[PDB]
């Protein structure tokens, strides 16, 4: 959170919050209910985003659901469309908290190395989040895309 | 050594991670492969790191805080209620920095380890006689924070001083 | 923000010889921030080095 | 560590599901009483001094004993170390009322507190006392917003 | 300032400026005008609040100016309230760079030792920057008021 | 390092004196452009890999010598050395676009990297090449507002 | 003690007692009865030189006792004598001792942030404390009161 | 640590209160002693190296098995470590022995002393056996000055 | 650091010979002169507070301009670090004095200070105004026993 | 010296001498005339000294000066009368000095591993500064012996 980001440097620094930090805590908790709007609209429609970033993902890579692809099967699709589910969850996790620790724990801490691992393509990983970011600007207000796609930037500069 | 040794080593004794674990200090690496900074400024670099907060304070009481930074910068582990008391009062007075800025300036880290060198655990009684107030103590709770590194011991710091 | 370079000769006469190369700790140049400028000036004096030179670059 | 947001977020991330409408809800009541909070926790900060010499007289006018010799805040070093408690106590609860949420006591607190104590032969009812005193100074203050961190220290140190 | 410190918590993390650091300094940025008008507010009425804490200050603790006193003479009460000036011009620079960094560099950064070896009575001190405070929450509005109160408090913790 | 508010500041603290109606205007015109910048430090960032790439692919097309062997930038190591400096040179000219000012161009870029170049044996005439490159590949994406920086880091590399 | 600090400077170099420590030790030894004499009669006058010091102290400063000082009121000036009746008890403390360690650990460390806290003012206590050295220096000999006068100092210093 | 005269300012500070006759009586008992103390314990600093090797070799004529492979003197580094914690012990009974107090055994040495011994394998019955015999051997130099630091040691040992 | 007993053991070492009745007059003139030094030292020590105090005042009012803006002297920061160097120098020479020689003062202070003064822009002749009224002040209470101190400072600086 | 060390003691804490170091210095100027009468002795009768504790050490040693002895040889046993002159004369300047730095500096640092490739018998070292401790303190009074001795003593004690 923009809270305990602040909190925590300040009990880093052995200090009470300092005016610059009360003035971001007051900017993000001014910014909630804007927050809350852009994190409900997008938790409303994750079916829909998470199926059309799917399809326009497996569009422009038809190799990945070929046989030898790394999302080829029934099981291995499921996992890939489970994790643009994920990486949806984690972005309005991210609005809601105002930074971008949430979705660091829980998602892209790792990440790089698991999909290494398991040779999953970040091209195409990349690929589908944008897809997922074209599908929520859809829904969202101009202003509520631009602050929706910050965090969906922020995940796909952190996959690359 | 290699600076590619020196880092791998740095990141393991400060930050108990591997470097492919961590978003590594790019321009503190490239200062310390230029020679611009000695292995101890980049050690006080990793200290300085948030990362080294978000890991040993965040989440732990002040004398957990202590315990960490004795084991990451001196090798060794508080042997008094005054050393762990003074630090703990660093701590929570002045900050992390500070503290860790306090253990890098003590004789002892020059003594041990100089500019050049990775702190490292060295169970000998030569290594606390002259410079802890309880050698005996401090030999106890190094070698037992040494047979259980992997492990982040929970039990409370006043019990084992 | 600004930083200082200080180069330094810093005998090793109080010590014993050593086996293992020394002769980085002796004479050397190194960046540090203004901050640490005096611990290390008093340190590098504690120790019977001499201070060569200083520098700020800016 | 956590706040009342980052509580709701862990929560429903175990769960594995999104945001409904509840989670929504409790996270606006946090937006709503955030401005409140961070005045209470403004006004704290930059009357720490005071509620500190407020405090510490109450808690050594309540016991004289202490201040005596063979008491445990008899010296200059050992009055020092009491008055540190205290400011410890004020600034974590400060901590504690701008998050919403009191994970921050437990973990950079309370954890080790109670052996710390008993290791060096603090007094944990007194030190309850001056906990309690602390909190009547700040609730003259601030008014009751608090009233909830402080009680959370002091069940824990009991 | 505000831009400096999320620009050095991004450089130390070698990264690009994140989606929490960018809601910072779009606050900032969006601040302001509300900024400039405090400090305009501030900086042309700099001789009145001066006066009016340096008269508070005197008539709360006479002994300043008694003989004796650290204040007492003409050349040191003058340059005692050459003192309210310097803190209310740094705490103008703190209202326009939107941290307090402009303040402890150019002011705090070293007054304890100073006032402590020239027999500066720091409560004093406190004390005229209080009744500065005061004087410029008469002329500011109550949000104005609240904004330079901020680093009037900031200022005085600093001191205490 | 330093932005444009706290080089004004820090202009009227040289001589002593509170803002005037100068300062105040130089101070709103710094805040006036604020919103532009910092868009433009979020497209930067937001295709920081690709601006990367195709800089990379201008200076080395340009130049096909460095990587041939015999030059500075032949090794996999070298290669990944000399897009590391790239990246570092866009990163630092977008802190330089948020803040308004050149100061931590020169304080933690510019400062030492002549010497740093010539004692390693580093090309500086096709380091400037490859700014050049990157200052056109900026351009093309977010406009002229970003070319200021790269021709402080050109010219202080030249 | 003196016979301490020896001690801990031969156990910091994991050696035995050097010729200079043992002669610091036996001197120690032999001037142990002059120290007994010079703290015997310090302590058994303690309280005309604790009354006089105040005495002079209080007519010096009489801010202290005016209303709003730190020692108004019989509290706060029974509070006042009775820190000057603890720097004499670690005065004699530190002659007992032939060093200044018993003086630190009892009465120095934390004065500083007690007195800031407490918003005491160390000038009026730098006063005091004098006042009682040369009440003290007055029942001494010259030699007698050149061996107090060393820690009495030593306070005073530790003070500022 | 401790020496007698700190030892009885603490405890007339515990009380609170100024020397009396009896404080003084017993500090003038204490530097009554100093000058014996100071000679035993020269006399200990100069033939160091003779009662260590007297010492270790009581010990080990009493009990050969320490030598014998699989015993835990037994190797050129065992041996040596069991040398050097007798001159550990003798000379920080010479450390008390100056000091007229027991505490700086207490922390330097008895602190932790048995779990390091139990720790590493190191037989305490045995380390008792060579205090005692390093005991003799120091008494037959300097009379019974430093038997009461020896049986501290060994008694805490034990 | 040397004094002067270990300077003449240091110049019968260079030539490698025993003491000759010259050296034992300076080591006894030495001794001589130890106690009046060792006054003079403990007066500076217990006045070095006022002494700094009216050698700063000294320094500023003779040069008023160090302390206005864009002086050396004006911040709070710049205003405390220059009476923490009139400290250092007060304290070095004291140290001289008791040494009775100049090697401290040579290798603690003077030694790298010229380098640092350019470096930083410190006005090297005011800061040996300031040396020489700190030497007014000192000789107006103990004499001219430190003068030659305060004068080495003052060459090794002019 | 004693002073050297009380002011390096007062510049690791960045302090004035405290009442301990400036008592240790006190009794070093007092020791003065004693130090200087025994280091003239010892300076006086060097010739004596050397060659008495050499004689002695090699009859307690026949095997040294015997042949393929260390000392075999008279520009061997010149070298080893050459040492004894060496050490004598560093005993001498420690007593001067009143702490053993002079020794430990000129000749005890590097002596150890000198002797360990140039093959000396430290044993025998040790007893030739023992039979100029016993031919110094037949010339000294038993005082004045027992000061000699305890650097003497230091001597014979680092070479072990
Ligand atoms: C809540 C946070 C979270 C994330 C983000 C997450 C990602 C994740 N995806 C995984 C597997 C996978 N992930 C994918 C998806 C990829 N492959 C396709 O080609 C696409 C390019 C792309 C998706 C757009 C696939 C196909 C697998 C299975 C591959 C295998 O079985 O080796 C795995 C390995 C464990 C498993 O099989 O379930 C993880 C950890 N897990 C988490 O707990
Ligand atoms: C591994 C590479 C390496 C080298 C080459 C090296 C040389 C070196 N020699 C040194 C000292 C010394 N070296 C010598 C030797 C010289 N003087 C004599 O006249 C001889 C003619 C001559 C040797 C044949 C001496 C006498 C000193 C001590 C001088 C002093 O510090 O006062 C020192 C200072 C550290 C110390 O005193 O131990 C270094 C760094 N150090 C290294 O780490
Ligand atoms: C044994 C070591 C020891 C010391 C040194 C010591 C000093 C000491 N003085 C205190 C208060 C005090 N100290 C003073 C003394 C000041 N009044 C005037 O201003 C004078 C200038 C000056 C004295 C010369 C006064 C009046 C108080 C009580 C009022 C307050 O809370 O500030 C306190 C806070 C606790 C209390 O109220 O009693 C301490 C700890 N306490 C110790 O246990
Ligand atoms: C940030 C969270 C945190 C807490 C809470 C904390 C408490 C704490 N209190 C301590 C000592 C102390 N604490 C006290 C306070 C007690 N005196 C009594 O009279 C009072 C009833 C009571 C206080 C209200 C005292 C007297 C000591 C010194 C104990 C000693 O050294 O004997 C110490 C040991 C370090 C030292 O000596 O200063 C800790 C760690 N530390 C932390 O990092
Ligand atoms: C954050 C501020 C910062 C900068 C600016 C910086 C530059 C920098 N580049 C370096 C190496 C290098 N830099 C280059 C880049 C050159 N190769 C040529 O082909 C190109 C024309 C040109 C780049 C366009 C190369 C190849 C090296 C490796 C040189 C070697 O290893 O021999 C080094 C030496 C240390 C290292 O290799 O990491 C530094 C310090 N470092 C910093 O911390
Ligand atoms: C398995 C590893 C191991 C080693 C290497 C070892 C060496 C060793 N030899 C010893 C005694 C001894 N060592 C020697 C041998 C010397 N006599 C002549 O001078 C020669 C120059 C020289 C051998 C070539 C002698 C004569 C003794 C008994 C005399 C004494 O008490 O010092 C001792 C002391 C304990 C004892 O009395 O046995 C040790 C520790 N001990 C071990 O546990
Ligand atoms: C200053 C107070 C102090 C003491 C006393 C002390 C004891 C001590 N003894 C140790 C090892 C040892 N200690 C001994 C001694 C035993 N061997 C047996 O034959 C004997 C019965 C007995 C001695 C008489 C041995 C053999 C070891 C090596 C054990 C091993 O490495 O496994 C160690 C482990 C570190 C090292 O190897 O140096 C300590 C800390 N440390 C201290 O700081
Ligand atoms: C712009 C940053 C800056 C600050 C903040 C600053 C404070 C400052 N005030 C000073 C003196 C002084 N300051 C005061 C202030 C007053 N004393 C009364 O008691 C009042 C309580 C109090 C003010 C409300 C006085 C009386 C002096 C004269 C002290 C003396 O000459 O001994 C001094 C020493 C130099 C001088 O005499 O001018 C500094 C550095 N200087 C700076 O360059
Ligand atoms: C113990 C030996 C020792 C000495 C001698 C010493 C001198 C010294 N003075 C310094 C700065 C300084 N020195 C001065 C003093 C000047 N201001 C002018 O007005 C005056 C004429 C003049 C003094 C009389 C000032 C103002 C600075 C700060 C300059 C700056 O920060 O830009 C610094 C740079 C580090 C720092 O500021 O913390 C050193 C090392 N430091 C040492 O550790
Ligand atoms: C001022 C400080 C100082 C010391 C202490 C010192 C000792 C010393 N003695 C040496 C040689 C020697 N030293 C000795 C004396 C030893 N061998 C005999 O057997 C005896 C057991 C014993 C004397 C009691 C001998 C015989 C040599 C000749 C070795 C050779 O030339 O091969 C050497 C090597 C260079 C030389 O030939 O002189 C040193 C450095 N030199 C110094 O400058």
């Amino acid at each position: 959170s923009a809270i305990t980001k602040a909190i925590l440097n300040a009990d880093a620094e052995a200090r009470y919050l300092s005016p610059g930090e009360i003035d971001v805590v007051r900017g993000y908790l001014a910014s909630g209910e804007r927050r809350v709007r852009v994190a409900r609209v997008l938790s409303d429609n994750a079916l829909r985003i998470v199926r059309g970033a799917g399809d326009t993902m497996f569009q422009k890579r038809p190799d990945l659901v070929a046989p030898g692809g790394n999302a080829y099967g029934e099981v291995r699709t499921a996992k890939c469309l489970r994790d643009l589910d994920y990486f949806l969850r984690l972005v309005t996790y991210g609005v809601l908290a105002g930074d971008t620790s949430p979705i660091d724990e829980i998602g892209l801490i790792g990440i790089k190395e698991t999909y290494s691992l398991l040779e999953v393509p970040v091209p195409g990983v990349i690929d589908g989040i944008k897809a997922a970011k074209q599908q929520a600007a859809a829904l969202l207000s101009s202003e509520d895309a631009a602050e929706a796609s910050f965090y969906f930037d922020y995940v796909i500069s952190a996959m690359s | 050594a290699s600076v590619d040794q020196i880092l791998r080593a740095s990141y393991r004794q400060i930050l108990e991670k591997e470097p492919q674990e961590l978003q590594r200090l790019s321009v503190a690496e490239s200062q310390l492969r230029n020679g611009e900074i000695s292995v101890k400024e980049f050690i006080r670099a990793l200290g300085y790191s948030e990362i080294y907060a978000k890991f040993f304070l965040a989440r732990w009481y002040n004398g957990k805080v202590a315990e960490f930074n004795f084991k990451h910068f001196l090798g060794r582990q508080p042997a008094s209620a005054t050393e762990l008391g003074s630090h703990i009062t660093l701590i929570g007075t002045k900050g992390l920095k500070v503290a860790i800025d306090t253990l890098l300036a003590s004789q002892e880290y020059q003594d041990n380890f100089g500019d050049d060198t990775v702190p490292y655990y060295r169970l000998q009684a030569e290594r606390y006689v002259g410079t802890t107030d309880a050698p005996s103590r401090a030999y106890v709770l190094a070698r037992s924070r040494v047979q259980t590194a992997l492990n982040k011991p929970t039990v409370p710091s006043y019990s084992l001083v | 923000a600004r930083t200082i370079s200080i180069t330094a000769c810093v005998p090793r006469r109080t010590k014993s010889v050593g086996a293992s190369r020394e002769i980085q700790n002796v004479y050397f140049t190194k960046r540090i921030s203004f901050d640490q400028f005096t611990p290390e000036y008093q340190r590098i004096h504690r120790q019977g080095g001499t201070i060569l030179n200083v520098q700020c670059m800016g | 560590m956590l706040d009342a947001v980052t509580k709701i977020i862990n929560r429903t991330d175990a769960e594995g599901r999104y945001f409904a409408s509840k989670d929504f809800d409790e996270v606006t009541r946090f937006f709503a009483t955030g401005e409140a909070r961070l005045r209470a926790a403004s006004t704290i900060s930059a009357n720490a001094a005071s509620i500190l010499r407020e405090s510490a007289a109450a808690l050594f006018t309540e016991q004289p004993d202490l201040l005596r010799p063979g008491g445990n805040a008899y010296t200059s070093r050992r009055y020092a170390a009491c008055v540190r408690d205290m400011e410890y106590f004020l600034r974590y609860a400060t901590y504690a009322l701008v998050a919403g949420d009191t994970s921050v006591i437990d973990e950079r607190v309370l954890n080790g507190l109670k052996e710390t104590y008993m290791s060096l032969g603090v007094p944990i009812p007194s030190t309850v006392a001056g906990v309690t005193a602390m909190k009547g100074v700040v609730a003259s203050m601030i008014g009751s917003e608090a009233n909830v961190y402080f009680d959370h220290i002091a069940k824990g140190l009991s």
